[PDB]
């Protein structure tokens, strides 16, 4: 709850290469005490350079 | 099972630390791309017993 | 005459001026390449000029 949850992920494993191919982006939000745990396709559409 | 290790002797079970590194890196590469090779890489790594 | 980036990316140039009507002009970091080994290239890969 502080500030907020954050994240910092590394491009190493995923290995950013140029035939490693295209990312996709996809959350599993889940809730406490509730369960209806939500998912979410946002940013996902990566962007090939 | 990978089992991996270098003896000075072939009879002398030394200490020390070794990573074996695998990579689909391709089926007949021409490598004048330039762009790296690898396709996939699934590093494991371990302290010498 | 080779220059370098400002604080803003940018740059500034004068260019001297005895030739026909038509000039065309580029300016790199890198050099040049059209060497492509084979015409099918799903390898590839390019810095923008
Ligand atoms: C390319 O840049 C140079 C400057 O680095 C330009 O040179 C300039 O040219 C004019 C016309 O020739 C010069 O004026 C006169 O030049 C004669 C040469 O004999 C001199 O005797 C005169 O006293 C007078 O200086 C001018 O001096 C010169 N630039 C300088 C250093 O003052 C040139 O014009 C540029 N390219 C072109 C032709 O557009
Ligand atoms: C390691 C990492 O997560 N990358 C950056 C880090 O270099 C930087 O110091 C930090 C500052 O908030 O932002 C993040």
């Amino acid at each position: 709850s502080h500030g907020c949850f954050y994240q910092q992920v590394k491009t190493k494993v995923f290995q950013l290469k140029r035939k490693e191919y295209e990312m996709k982006l996809h959350t599993e939000a889940q809730i406490q005490e509730e369960g209806t745990v939500v998912e979410l396709t946002g940013r996902q559409s990566s962007e090939i350079t | 099972n990978v089992s991996v290790c270098g003896l000075y002797t072939y009879g002398k079970p030394v200490p020390g630390h070794v990573t074996v590194s695998i990579c689909r890196k391709y089926s007949d590469a021409s490598d004048c791309h330039g762009e790296d090779s690898q396709a996939f890489c699934e590093k494991f790594s371990g302290q010498l017993n | 005459s080779n220059a370098t980036t400002d604080e803003h990316g940018l740059v500034q140039f004068s260019i001297n001026t005895t030739n026909v009507m038509g000039t065309s002009l580029t300016v790199r970091v890198n050099y040049k390449d059209r060497s492509p080994c084979y015409g099918y290239q799903w390898v590839s890969e390019e810095h923008e000029e």
